RNA sequence: AGGACCGAACCGACUAAUGUCGAAAAAUUAGCGGAUGACUUGUGGCUGGGGGUGAAAGGCCAAUCAAACCGGGAGAUAGCU
RNA sequence: GCUCGCCGGAAGACCAAGGGUUCCUGUCCAACGUUAAUCGGGGCAGGGUGAGUCGACCCCUAAGGCGAGGCCGAAAGGCGUAGUCGAUGGGAAACAGGUUAAUAUUCCUGUACUUGGUGUUACUGCGAAGGGGGGACGGAGAAGGCUAUGUUGGCCGGGCGACGGUUGUCCCGGUUUAAGCGUGUAGGCUGGUUUUCCAGGCAAAUCCGGAAAAUCAAGGCUGAGGCGUGAUGACGAGGCACUACGGUGCUGAAGCAACAAAUGCCCUGCUUCCAGGAAAAGCCUCUAAGCAUCAGGUAACAUCAAAUCGUACCCCAAACCGACACAGGUGGUCAGGUAGAGAAUACCAAGGCGCUUGAGAGAACUCGGGUGAAGGAACUAGGCAAAAUGGUGCCGUAACUUCGGGAGAAGGCACGCUGAUAUGUAGGUGAGGCGACUUGCUCGUGGAGCUGAAAUCAGUCGAAGAUACCAGCUGGCUGCAACUGUUUAUUAAAAACACAGCACUGUGCAAACACGAAAGUGGACGUAUACGGUGUGACGCCUGCCCGGUGCCGGGAGGUUAAU
């Protein structure tokens, strides 16, 4: 089911404090996953690459911050975060 | 009835509403209803062609049958409707077999009468035949100028033609406006006069009565720049020129007529 | 006091965007005067 | 019933004062007119420059109008400063 | 932190548009901030936007846009047909509570619902580029039934007075709960069926339309609300608990009744009026081309799914439009108390703010206000400006009139508070009862409580009782314009424009005329009781003479007369 792309959508476990207050109470992951990354090719990477499972997938885009290096502007990457709920059989 | 109105306000004083009490309260027959958007007086290339139209009431277009393609069948009006989109009243017309249709409602008239239209027939008001059959020197209205076409001349509130003669092929029919035309004898025409003759005796009685019935205000020339209208200009109500359009040409006496094609029909012009 | 000015996304590319210019012979000059001077903005887009 | 009456919202802009390098390239304060209609307003269309639109003032058409704006003819032309 | 002040139909709370990180935390004050700044919408890091149900995308269309062929146009290209886009409109479904420093109808808990695929199954005619139905519609008005919401009792927990009183008719606080599902009411709307038949709805139809009937009188449809579940729940005023004086984490009583009441909802309804009030899908239904154990429908237990994008924050503003942290502009939604007719106004609640230079002094003069002896328009171009009048009820109200008006003409009088009539009245209002009528959200008594004007009479205080805010100045003669309306955005609001009405005139429909090299469009899906142009400008009384001149119209002999 759509194999060796999987790999290609997650990008990395997401540290914060709104994360962490979701590990233990929630029972969640929040991740950075790829631009285009449907919910179901989260939910079945997470399947298969962290091998636990999966009840529901949460998508959201972030949008760039605008900073600044002296004169010249500049716009970050617009990236995507996932919070993805676990069942009851958990871990990481 | 032709009902003047009180006083009760300047606006009203001088309204006079011609009150049909014959006519039909309520929602008209859906499947001869139509959209009809305006136009505003202007056309493809979105400019004022006909000047002083806008606004008014939204109205939606009743197919009103002028050809009365049902030959040799018998037909009972059910009820006269107002039409928003026309100075005469209009009849919803129950055919014998089924259909329904709308038809411009000739002066004696009611909700109950039956009308037959075709070659035969009876010589009766509201009934449609071929001018060849119907008996010269009689009214008719709702005219075909051409046969198997709708119906042309005719069909304003209170007007009639009047047959005069008939050459073989062709019949004279003296219009409203005095213009005695020749026509096809196979063309066809309604009998009788066309309703709702009480309607010139309306006077409306303000400003607001003409722009609800999609009317703008007319601005006299007189009153305008020269660079705007011919008539224009001049220090305090002057004017000192020939009557003329708003694009110079004459006004007041001035024969535009110009078909040339049509001009054999024509008898004798309008006086 | 009610300004020239009365933004809207909707007018603005219906009016001056890139497919509103791709749509006229005219409009494809605009771009191709912008193309030639060499601007970043080459629509309001 | 009403282009009816009084009167808030809303739309307007009659008078006065202030302001006039302003708080504001047209406003404020106190009064003022319309306020179910020819009303008002949101959103989206259409009309293009001798052209539009104009209940007509030469009004309005992006703070620009007896002929918009931008680029070009173009270093127009100037018996004038 | 405690006072004080201000807004409160906003200066509060949600949005759309528009912005685009301005949101939150930590840190830093060079510049930015009209002053200082430890603070900041500033700098710099990091964090923050979680959807089958909200919106967008998506199915459908209006105005309009584009437009295969096509018609038209020196070229460019214009118009437009089948189509395809285009919301500001139509079309499936989720609520209450809890939660973050920053999101929540999205996370969480408890309850729900909606459309699909793929099954399973019993049962069966399905099937459109097609027909019919529905969607599906205006203004105004009126009335009833409701609800949000409030108020007052009861009830429950606390209180016993910083200064005389206060164990009470006393004081403070609370009295909350949704979609869903069940119920089908106040009420709206409609004669049901059953059969046959028929030149109609381009074909076909058992559907729609029409025509016979026969036959019981109702059967459907729509619908607020309320009640019952939802809810041994949620929540709940204080307590306790701990203190990192941040709060963390435990419980948690009553949790009712009457009255009042919308501009909300039934009502897309009803009555009425004319100026006569989108479209198209979803939806329901009928059959053609077909298909006939079939595929297809129908139902029911499943099951799998419901992708993508927006979601922070401002949003009458220091974040949008105005060059500014600008005394301007900016669409929708929510609408608490007391007084009041009220969304006016005053004072307040929730909630939010004191407008990013202050401190003194208390000259002239300027600005915005208050008061003023005697006089009272003598000012001045002009009562400009100020002052004054102002509410409700009742009495009264002239010429003139188009018979409506004028008219709120004018001008008067009464208004507070307290008892009484009446331990709160007519009125509204409805309970425990009791007929009964059946199965009800019943009819009709019945009138316990709450609610409550307006009066009259008698007292009574003040200088003054519509005591504040709020809230006409009035009359006479007269020019112009009938009137409401429109106008020089930014020195002119008028007698100017418009106007209903009036006349002349053109126009016989491939209409005149207008836009357009043209095709073609408007005029108009109109047809002389119509349409265009011109003037005049309600209404009443009228509108006189001149056709030499200029135009226009008609006439065709004669003169002159181009191209050929
Ligand atoms: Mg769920
Ligand atoms: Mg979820
Ligand atoms: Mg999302
Ligand atoms: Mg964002
Ligand atoms: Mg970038
Ligand atoms: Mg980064
Ligand atoms: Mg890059
Ligand atoms: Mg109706
Ligand atoms: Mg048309
Ligand atoms: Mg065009
Ligand atoms: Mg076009
Ligand atoms: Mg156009
Ligand atoms: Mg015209
Ligand atoms: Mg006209
Ligand atoms: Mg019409
Ligand atoms: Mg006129
Ligand atoms: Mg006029
Ligand atoms: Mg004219
Ligand atoms: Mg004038
Ligand atoms: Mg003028
Ligand atoms: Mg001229
Ligand atoms: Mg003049
Ligand atoms: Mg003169
Ligand atoms: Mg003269
Ligand atoms: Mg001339
Ligand atoms: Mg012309
Ligand atoms: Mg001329
Ligand atoms: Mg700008
Ligand atoms: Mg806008
Ligand atoms: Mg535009
Ligand atoms: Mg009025
Ligand atoms: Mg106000
Ligand atoms: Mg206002
Ligand atoms: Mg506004
Ligand atoms: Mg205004
Ligand atoms: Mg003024
Ligand atoms: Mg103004
Ligand atoms: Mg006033
Ligand atoms: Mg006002
Ligand atoms: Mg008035
Ligand atoms: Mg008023
Ligand atoms: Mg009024
Ligand atoms: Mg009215
Ligand atoms: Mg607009
Ligand atoms: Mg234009
Ligand atoms: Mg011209
Ligand atoms: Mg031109
Ligand atoms: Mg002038
Ligand atoms: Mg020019
Ligand atoms: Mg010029
Ligand atoms: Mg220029
Ligand atoms: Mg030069
Ligand atoms: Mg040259
Ligand atoms: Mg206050
Ligand atoms: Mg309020
Ligand atoms: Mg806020
Ligand atoms: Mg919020
Ligand atoms: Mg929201
Ligand atoms: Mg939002
Ligand atoms: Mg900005
Ligand atoms: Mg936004
Ligand atoms: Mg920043
Ligand atoms: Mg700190
Ligand atoms: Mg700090
Ligand atoms: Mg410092
Ligand atoms: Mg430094
Ligand atoms: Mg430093
Ligand atoms: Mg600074
Ligand atoms: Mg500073
Ligand atoms: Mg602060
Ligand atoms: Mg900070
Ligand atoms: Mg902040
Ligand atoms: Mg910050
Ligand atoms: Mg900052
Ligand atoms: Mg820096
Ligand atoms: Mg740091
Ligand atoms: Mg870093
Ligand atoms: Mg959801
Ligand atoms: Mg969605
Ligand atoms: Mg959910
Ligand atoms: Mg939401
Ligand atoms: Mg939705
Ligand atoms: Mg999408
Ligand atoms: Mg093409
Ligand atoms: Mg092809
Ligand atoms: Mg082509
Ligand atoms: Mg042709
Ligand atoms: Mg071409
Ligand atoms: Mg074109
Ligand atoms: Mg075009
Ligand atoms: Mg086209
Ligand atoms: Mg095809
Ligand atoms: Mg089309
Ligand atoms: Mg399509
Ligand atoms: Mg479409
Ligand atoms: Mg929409
Ligand atoms: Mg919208
Ligand atoms: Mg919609
Ligand atoms: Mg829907
Ligand atoms: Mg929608
Ligand atoms: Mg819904
Ligand atoms: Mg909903
Ligand atoms: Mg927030
Ligand atoms: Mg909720
Ligand atoms: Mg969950
Ligand atoms: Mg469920
Ligand atoms: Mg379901
Ligand atoms: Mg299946
Ligand atoms: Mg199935
Ligand atoms: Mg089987
Ligand atoms: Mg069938
Ligand atoms: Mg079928
Ligand atoms: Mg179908
Ligand atoms: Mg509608
Ligand atoms: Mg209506
Ligand atoms: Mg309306
Ligand atoms: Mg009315
Ligand atoms: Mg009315
Ligand atoms: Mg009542
Ligand atoms: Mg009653
Ligand atoms: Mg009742
Ligand atoms: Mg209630
Ligand atoms: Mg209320
Ligand atoms: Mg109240
Ligand atoms: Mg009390
Ligand atoms: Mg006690
Ligand atoms: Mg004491
Ligand atoms: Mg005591
Ligand atoms: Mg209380
Ligand atoms: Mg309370
Ligand atoms: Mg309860
Ligand atoms: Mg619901
Ligand atoms: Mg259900
Ligand atoms: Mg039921
Ligand atoms: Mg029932
Ligand atoms: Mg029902
Ligand atoms: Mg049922
Ligand atoms: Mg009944
Ligand atoms: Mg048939
Ligand atoms: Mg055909
Ligand atoms: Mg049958
Ligand atoms: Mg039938
Ligand atoms: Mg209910
Ligand atoms: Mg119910
Ligand atoms: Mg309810
Ligand atoms: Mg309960
Ligand atoms: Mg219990
Ligand atoms: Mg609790
Ligand atoms: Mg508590
Ligand atoms: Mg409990
Ligand atoms: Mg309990
Ligand atoms: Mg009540
Ligand atoms: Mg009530
Ligand atoms: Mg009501
Ligand atoms: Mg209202
Ligand atoms: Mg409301
Ligand atoms: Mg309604
Ligand atoms: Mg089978
Ligand atoms: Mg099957
Ligand atoms: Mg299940
Ligand atoms: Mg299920
Ligand atoms: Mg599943
Ligand atoms: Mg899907
Ligand atoms: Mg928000
Ligand atoms: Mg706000
Ligand atoms: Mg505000
Ligand atoms: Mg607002
Ligand atoms: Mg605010
Ligand atoms: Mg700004
Ligand atoms: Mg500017
Ligand atoms: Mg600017
Ligand atoms: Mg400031
Ligand atoms: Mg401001
Ligand atoms: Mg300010
Ligand atoms: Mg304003
Ligand atoms: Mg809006
Ligand atoms: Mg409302
Ligand atoms: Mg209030
Ligand atoms: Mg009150
Ligand atoms: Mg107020
Ligand atoms: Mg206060
Ligand atoms: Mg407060
Ligand atoms: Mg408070
Ligand atoms: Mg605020
Ligand atoms: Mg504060
Ligand atoms: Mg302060
Ligand atoms: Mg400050
Ligand atoms: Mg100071
Ligand atoms: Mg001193
Ligand atoms: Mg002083
Ligand atoms: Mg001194
Ligand atoms: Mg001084
Ligand atoms: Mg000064
Ligand atoms: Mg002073
Ligand atoms: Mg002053
Ligand atoms: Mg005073
Ligand atoms: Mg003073
Ligand atoms: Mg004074
Ligand atoms: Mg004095
Ligand atoms: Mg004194
Ligand atoms: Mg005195
Ligand atoms: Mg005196
Ligand atoms: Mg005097
Ligand atoms: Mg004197
Ligand atoms: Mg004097
Ligand atoms: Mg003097
Ligand atoms: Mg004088
Ligand atoms: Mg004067
Ligand atoms: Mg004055
Ligand atoms: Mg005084
Ligand atoms: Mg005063
Ligand atoms: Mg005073
Ligand atoms: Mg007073
Ligand atoms: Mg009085
Ligand atoms: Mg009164
Ligand atoms: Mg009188
Ligand atoms: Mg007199
Ligand atoms: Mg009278
Ligand atoms: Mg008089
Ligand atoms: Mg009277
Ligand atoms: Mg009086
Ligand atoms: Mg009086
Ligand atoms: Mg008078
Ligand atoms: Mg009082
Ligand atoms: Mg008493
Ligand atoms: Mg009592
Ligand atoms: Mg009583
Ligand atoms: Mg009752
Ligand atoms: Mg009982
Ligand atoms: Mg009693
Ligand atoms: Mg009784
Ligand atoms: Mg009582
Ligand atoms: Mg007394
Ligand atoms: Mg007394
Ligand atoms: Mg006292
Ligand atoms: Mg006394
Ligand atoms: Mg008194
Ligand atoms: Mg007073
Ligand atoms: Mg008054
Ligand atoms: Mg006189
Ligand atoms: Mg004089
Ligand atoms: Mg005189
Ligand atoms: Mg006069
Ligand atoms: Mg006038
Ligand atoms: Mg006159
Ligand atoms: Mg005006
Ligand atoms: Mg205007
Ligand atoms: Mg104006
Ligand atoms: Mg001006
Ligand atoms: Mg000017
Ligand atoms: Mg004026
Ligand atoms: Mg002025
Ligand atoms: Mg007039
Ligand atoms: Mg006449
Ligand atoms: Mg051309
Ligand atoms: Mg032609
Ligand atoms: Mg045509
Ligand atoms: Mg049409
Ligand atoms: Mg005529
Ligand atoms: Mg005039
Ligand atoms: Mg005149
Ligand atoms: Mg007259
Ligand atoms: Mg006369
Ligand atoms: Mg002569
Ligand atoms: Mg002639
Ligand atoms: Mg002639
Ligand atoms: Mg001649």
């Amino acid at each position: 089911i759509r194999e060796e792309r999987l790999l290609k959508v997650l990008r990395a476990p997401h540290v914060s404090e709104k994360a962490s207050t979701a590990m233990e109470k929630s029972n969640t992951i929040v991740l950075k996953v790829a631009k285009d990354a449907t919910k179901a090719e989260i939910k079945a990477a997470v399947q298969k690459l962290f091998e636990v499972e999966v009840e529901v997938v949460n998508t959201l885009v972030v949008k760039g911050k605008v900073k600044r290096h002296g004169q010249r502007i500049g716009r970050r990457s617009d990236w995507k975060k996932a919070y993805v709920t676990l069942k009851e059989g958990q871990n990481l | 009835a032709v009902v003047k109105c009180k006083p009760t306000s300047p606006g009203r004083r001088h309204v006079v509403k011609v009150v049909n009490p014959e006519l039909h309260k309520g929602k008209p027959f859906a499947p001869l209803l139509e959209k009809n958007s305006k136009s505003g007086g202007r056309n493809n290339n979105g400019r004022i062609t006909t000047r002083h139209i806008g606004g008014g009431h939204k109205q939606a277009y009743r197919i009103v049958d002028f050809k009365r393609n049902k030959d040799g069948i018998p037909a009972v009006v059910e009820r006269l409707e107002y039409d928003p989109n026309r100075s005469a009243n209009i009849a919803l017309v129950l055919y014998k077999d089924g259909e329904r249709r709308y038809i411009l409602a000739p002066k004696g008239l009611k909700a109950g009468d039956q009308i037959q239209s075709g070659v035969d027939a009876a010589i009766k008001p509201g009934n449609t035949l071929p001018m060849r059959n119907i008996p010269v020197g009689s009214t008719v209205h709702n005219v075909e100028m051409k046969p198997g076409k709708g119906g042309q001349l005719a069909r304003s509130a209170g007007t009639y033609v009047q047959i005069v003669a008939r050459d073989g092929a062709y019949v004279t029919l003296r219009l409203r406006s005095g213009e005695m035309r020749k026509v096809e004898a196979d063309c066809r025409a309604t009998l009788g006069e066309v309703g709702n003759a009480e309607h010139m005796l309306r006077v409306l009685g303000k400003a607001g009565a003409a722009r609800w019935r999609g009317v703008r205000p007319t601005v006299r020339g007189t009153a305008m720049n020269p660079v705007d209208h011919p008539h224009g200009g001049g220090e305090g109500r002057n004017f000192g020129k020939h009557p003329v359009t708003p694009w110079g040409v004459q006004t007041k006496g001035k024969k535009t007529r110009s078909n040339k094609r049509t001009d054999k029909f024509i008898v004798r012009r309008r006086s | 006091m009610k300004r020239t000015f009365q933004p809207s996304v909707l007018k603005r590319n219906r009016s001056h965007g890139f497919r509103a210019r791709m749509a006229t012979k005219n409009g494809r000059q605009v771009l191709a005067r912008r193309r030639a001077k060499g601007r970043a903005r080459l629509t309001v887009s």
